């Protein structure tokens, strides 16, 4: 199993300068060593055969050469250590004990599943043992998809390979905004390109103006067979994209800044590039039935039996086992439950009688069902309470309908549900085994049950307008995809459906007008989605939420992705297409498939693939999932395992340090634990391991070596810790030499991740339709259970810490920005207020104050520690109020009206009021694609990010059920109630 | 009679309809008005689902479809209560039988001053936050005590695993040992039999140890065991109370500021 804590040992978070180690020779004899902590495998393996003369039996022993060590990890795994250049502190061990053996085996296949074990957090050997014939189908069928990506990574020269380890960071359009352009002079962007004195390495300054349509090797042939690169990280114009494209110059563009650019010769690339050589593994080496619509009767389960449940018996009732057959969300029938048993007694073997027939149960049709809690002591109103829940999948990945008897382990129910079932819920079994149990039992067809073919589908399918009508149809598809959907709607589309394929985008909608719970017209809706035109990607992610579970449905949005999807794009909603794997009823579809096809075939979405797959290893509910699927990907993801190996190892030391000053040293003063952890920080190897590798939190910037004096453990409750790198990167004097840091330990990030990409997206929306409001969205990342990194904004201080009267914040900003930069600075502190007014509004983030709102010495707002979004105050207190968090003190409204008193009669809050009813009615335009990423994150676990209700709050914030008219009039009664008038209406 | 019948709940949200009907039997009913004036929204519950049916509203007529029959919305519930709905729509084969009436929404009022109510919303208000400090106290430890159970566990397998190489030690040695403790039984070399067994009494120690290791831990994994057992309960016996406690405390808020001015 994965490790227990982070310690060189268990129960231990440091081993001591020196250490006790018992040595099992080959002969039987045991020898006890001491060494150092730090010590190598090979200088112990020297030292104990030294020692091994002076005991018995010595004689038989073999050259040390000849001998390698194994242990016990702290995963239970016996592991063999090939590299005898580890450290004894770095071996995971469980208990100071090192078995000698003669190493045996494919050597090979051995160092790869252990580094391959390594990045996963979980021995490979553990999915050997996996009986289930679905998981290992999985895990030689997926292979395809490896061989393929790694044949198309390399179908040409080092330029193929290339382009995976530094894709082009590229926008989705080379269309150049109209606020964009404007920067340009005469459609030209001066640019200053460096190059390296081939001697001594000099710069060579290059000063040039060139139209942003030229194509890299069109400013390249300039200088008045080589490649162009960002200074200060690792990011390459490989492709003939419009410089305007990439994303550093359109950035630039907007920012101001001069591009800086470094020129390479593309060969001292091409050389690094390694050889990622793909090899099949040892599981593939070695490796009567009727039609589920001949079945003709009722559907039925017997829910035979279960082992237990933890209530006592003075507080609760009974208790019974509440079931109901479900399409996604949907139940396709009512729920059935049994006979309430007292607790103690959990039996049944009651056959439920469902009201469906068997020939209509869709492909997707799924069993959810739980043990609840009836405590009816309180009035006519009896309270029910879940105890354990569990779903199951009525068809195998087979397209066999299940029989007999069956054993299922339920799941605890997760915090904050009320339901008394979670269809929501992941598919299978509990593997804590310590945990209810639940038998059930199938009835049996005296033959395999399988679902019909695609060919019997569509011949039970072919068994089978005015202006105003069209324009009903039309806005049918406007709507959002959480707006009421009334019956006389539904047969209207369903009546309508073959005209539909004229309007595409109604899909979603015609989607849920379909009775599901009909063979018929399931069968007919196949043909339609077989030959509908492909739609936008931003909606077909709606096809992969969980209210469309439907096989048929998934495939058709994977290949609007597939075709239509971008690998920007792709990056920007990677969150959510990760997320929505956990709905999936198998581990082999055609989504996981595609995705790893992308991880595979370009590296800057592989990183991100990886760390968000292994950041919910922790998760029993997908660890099995994700595990299989991080298999795949590290088996076949090349080289860059051997750096993702270098990011595990330097997260698990700062867990393991970070793990001791919140334990061992908790009631230890601040000057103690700084001087504890100096003294660890300059050991070998602390130095070696945070030392020299890629940033996850963008693998473009270099984490070189430390710098110990900016280095600091900040005074705060969850004791996190504040890094400083040095950036290896010749030209480091451009992009930045110091890259800063958060690590905390302690603090759910997820919520504050999502949030930071939901405003990543409001800014891409802004941009695109000629609004500048330059946020900062700074990179945050979840790399584990509540643990995380945060990228460190430089020169930024609370408002708090500027106020240590009204102006005192626009004084400050006077200052470090004085003269003829002063416009600069108020055009950015506004332009801020308004992206980060609207944003916060629209989402419901938590209360701020003087400490969640930070100022740049750039007058650049940055909010932080968002915490809660949507309703998560009706919960606490019943208010059905939307609130306004971010309200312009008077202190903000003077920094936007440059010191002006009447803040509010001022043309510059008039053009900051502009700012905000364009991006909140932009957003509001947008407001299908917002509604879908929300949808596809109710599986993921965050407490307030539940139920589709939950969701609702952002249909209000932007009055989706009122008209443009009257939500632009909602916000500004909304912005004027919080802010005690002065919004007024042009 | 009009907006006087039990089943019109006024501006009600899709939320508080879905809560109404939430595990109700086919046939519950109830109407609100138009989320999107005056219009009119028939919710009805079929197949574990909340069907909405719009009323629509046409020059003092009232219907479902463009034949606007009935003239007054009391007119069509009345009727749809004694007959099928199929008739209109045959996807929909049920009639309006259970009508969620405002005998739930005037329950558990109890007072009707203001003060009163106000004083008992204050009540309740501190009980709730009290039992959710309580409750998310109580989930810490669940969690805490889920999580050092899961550890323990792990590290009984890696005692076991560990055993296992330390017996195969044993088994390794005797061995080993036969062939060498018999040349020198006849080698008059006493003493390196007994460097030979020491070793091995160092060995079994060891082992010993090691066992006994494992025991200490299985014992605190029964401890732990239970423990995680008394925090379910107490936490399966909080949440149905927790419950009910806030909707109580939420229905006094809605008849305060119902009773109260409204803008
Ligand atoms: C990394 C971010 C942004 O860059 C500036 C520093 N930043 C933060 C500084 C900060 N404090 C500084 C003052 O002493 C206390 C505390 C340590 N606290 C935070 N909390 C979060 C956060 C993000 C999601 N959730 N919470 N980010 C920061």
């Amino acid at each position: 199993p994965p490790r227990p804590s982070s310690g060189e040992l268990w129960g231990i978070h440091l081993m001591p300068p020196r250490i006790l180690v018992e040595c099992l020779l080959p002969n039987g004899m045991i020898v006890t060593l001491e060494c150092l902590r730090e010590a190598t495998l090979i200088t112990i393996k020297h030292e104990l055969f030294k020692e091994a003369r002076k005991y018995p039996l010595h004689q038989l022993l073999q050259d040390e050469s000849s001998y390698i060590f194994v242990s016990v990890t702290q995963e239970a795994e016996r592991e063999e250590f090939f590299d005898e250049t580890r450290r004894l502190c770095d071996l995971r061990l469980f208990q100071p004990f090192l078995k000698v053996i003669e190493p045996v085996g494919n050597r090979e296949e051995k160092i790869l599943n252990r580094e391959i074990g390594f990045a996963i957090g979980m021995p490979v050997c553990e999915f050997d043992m996996v009986k289930d014939p679905e998981v290992q189908d999985f895990r030689r069928n997926i292979l395809n998809v490896c061989k393929e990506a790694v044949d198309l990574r390399d179908l040409n020269s080092p330029h193929s390979r290339a382009m995976y380890v530094y894709p082009p960071n590229v926008e989705s359009s080379p269309e150049l905004p109209k606020h964009i352009y404007n920067k340009l002079d005469k459609g030209q962007i001066i640019v200053v390109i460096w190059v390296i004195v081939s001697p001594n390495n000099d710069k060579q300054k290059y000063t040039l103006k060139i139209n942003h349509d030229c194509v890299p090797e069109q400013v390249i042939a300039e200088a008045i067979k080589y490649i162009l690169k960002v200074c200060g990280c690792d990011e390459y114009f490989l492709e003939k994209y419009p410089l305007s494209q990439y994303k550093y110059i359109r950035s630039c563009i907007m920012l101001g800044r001069m591009p800086n650019l470094m020129l390479m010769a593309k060969e001292s690339l091409y050389s690094q590039l390694p050889m990622d050589c793909f090899t099949m593994p040892s599981y593939s080496r070695r490796i009567s039935t009727k039609s589920l619509w001949v079945i003709n009767s009722a559907l039925r389960i017997k829910i035979l039996c279960a082992t237990y449940v933890n209530v006592n018996i003075r507080d609760i009732d009974k208790i019974y086992v509440r079931t109901g057959i479900y399409h996604g969300g949907e139940p396709l029938c009512d729920n059935v439950n049994t006979q309430r048993v007292p607790c103690s007694n959990p039996r049944w073997n009651e056959w439920l009688n469902y009201d469906i027939y068997i020939p209509d149960l869709p492909r997707a049709a799924r069993l959810c069902l739980s043990i609840c809690s009836v405590k009816g002591r309180k009035g006519a109103k009896e309270e029910h309470c879940p105890l354990a829940w569990g779903n199951i999948n009525l068809f195998d990945y087979t397209d066999t309908l299940v029989s007999g008897k069956m054993a299922l382990n339920l799941w605890p129910v997760p915090h904050g549900l009320e339901d008394l079932l979670n269809p929501i819920g992941v598919t299978g079994s509990n593997p804590n085994k310590e945990t209810p149990c639940l038998e059930l039992e199938f009835d049996w067809f005296s033959s395999v049950v399988k679902f019909p073919d695609m060919s019997v589908i569509e011949e039970h399918a072919n068994w089978s307008l005015r202006e105003n009508d069209k324009e009903q149809l039309k806005a049918i598809s406007t709507r959002d995809p959480l707006s009421e959907i009334t019956e006389q709607e539904k047969d209207f589309l369903w009546s309508h459906r073959h005209y539909c394929v004229t309007i595409p985008e109604i899909l979603p909608k015609l989607l849920l007008s379909v009775k599901w719970n009909s063979r018929d017209e399931v069968a007919q809706m196949y043909c339609l989605v077989k030959d509908w035109p492909p739609i936008k990607p931003e909606q077909a992610m709606e096809l992969l939420d969980c209210n469309y579970p439907d096989p048929m449905v998934r495939g058709f949005a994977v290949r609007c992705l597939e075709k239509y999807l971008t690998d920007d794009k792709l990056s920007q909603y990677l969150i959510q297409l990760v997320q929505v794997l956990k709905y999936e009823q198998y581990l082999d579809n055609l989504l996981v498939r595609f995705l790893l096809k992308k991880a595979l075939t370009n590296q800057r979405i592989g990183h991100f693939f990886f760390w968000h797959l292994k950041s919910e290893m922790h998760n029993k509910t997908v660890s099995q999932r994700f595990g299989l699927l991080l298999e795949s990907y590290c088996r076949a993801c090349g080289m860059y395992l051997k750096h993702l190996n270098r990011q595990v190892e330097a997260m698990e030391k700062l867990i393991n340090l970070t793990d001791i000053l919140k334990q061992e040293k908790k009631d230890e003063t601040q000057k103690v634990q700084m001087k504890f952890l100096v003294e660890q920080m300059r050991r070998p190897d602390f130095m070696d391991a945070l030392q020299g590798f890629l940033s996850p939190l963008n693998p473009a910037h270099q984490l070189g070596n430390l710098r110990l004096e900016e280095c600091r453990i900040m005074s705060s409750a969850k004791r996190p810790l504040k890094l400083n790198w040095e950036n290896p990167d010749i030209m480091s004097e451009l992009l930045f030499q110091n890259n800063e840091i958060m690590f905390k330990n302690g603090d759910d990030l997820r919520q504050d991740m999502l949030t930071l990409q939901i405003i990543r997206i409001m800014e891409n929306i802004w941009q695109n339709q000629g609004l500048d409001l330059r946020m900062l969205p700074y990179g945050c990342l979840s790399i584990g259970d509540c643990v995380g990194l945060i990228e460190w904004v430089r020169n930024s201080h609370t408002i708090m810490q500027i106020q240590c009267n009204s102006h005192t914040l626009h004084q400050w900003l006077k200052d470090k920005n004085k003269g003829e930069i002063y416009d600069a600075a108020i055009d950015l502190f506004t332009r801020s207020c308004a992206g980060y007014c609207v944003a916060t509004f629209i989402l419901g983030i938590g209360d701020r104050h003087n400490s969640n709102i930070m100022v740049k010495d750039d007058g650049q707002l940055v909010h932080i520690d968002f915490g809660h979004f949507l309703d998560h105050k009706k919960k606490k207190f019943g208010y059905k109020r939307e609130r306004v968090p971010f309200v312009l003190t008077q202190d903000f409204l003077i920094v936007i009206s440059k010191g002006a008193q009447e803040c509010t009669k001022t043309r510059e809050f008039e053009r900051f009021q502009e700012m905000c009813y364009k991006a909140y009615l932009a957003i509001r335009q947008h407001a299908n694609l917002f509604i879908n990423l929300f949808s596809m994150m109710l599986g993921s676990g965050m407490p307030e990010l539940q139920s589709f209700d939950d969701i609702a709050y952002i249909r209000k914030t932007l009055a989706l059920d009122k008209t443009e008219q009257e939500a632009l009039e909602y916000f500004m009664k909304q912005m004027n109630d919080a802010h005690h008038g002065g919004w007024t209406t042009k | 009679s009009l907006q006087d019948a039990e089943w019109y709940w006024g501006d009600i949200s899709r939320e508080e309809v879905n809560e109404k009907l939430r595990d109700t039997a086919d046939g519950t009913f109830l109407v609100r008005d138009a989320s999107t004036h005056g219009d009119y929204t028939l919710t009805l519950r079929k197949g574990g689902n909340n069907k909405l049916i719009k009323i629509f509203h046409r020059d003092g007529k009232y219907g479902f479809s463009d034949p606007l029959t009935f003239s007054s919305v009391v007119e069509l519930i009345n009727h749809y209560r004694n007959e099928s709905l199929a008739q209109y729509n045959p996807k929909l084969d049920v009639k309006l039988l259970y009508p969620v009436s405002k005998y739930q929404q005037d329950q558990v009022v109890k007072e009707d001053n203001i003060e009163a109510v106000g004083k008992k919303l204050h009540e309740y208000n501190t009980q709730f936050q009290e039992k959710s400090r309580e409750y998310d106290r109580l989930y810490e430890e669940y969690t805490r005590t889920s999580q050092e159970i899961q550890m323990k566990r792990t590290a009984i397998e890696a005692f076991n695993e560990t055993i296992k190489i330390f017996e195969e030690q044993c088994q390794t040695q005797e061995r080993y040992s036969k062939e060498y403790i018999e040349k020198f039984k006849r080698e008059g070399n006493e003493k390196e039999i007994q460097r030979i067994m020491h070793n091995y009494d160092k060995l079994k120690s060891r082992i010993s140890e090691i066992i006994d290791s494992r025991r200490r831990l299985e014992e605190d994994l029964k401890k732990q065991a239970a423990e995680y057992r008394e925090i379910d309960k107490r936490m399966n016996s909080i949440k149905p109370d927790l419950i009910q406690l806030r909707k109580t405390r939420d229905q006094y808020l809605m008849w305060l500021t119902q009773k109260g001015v409204r803008q």
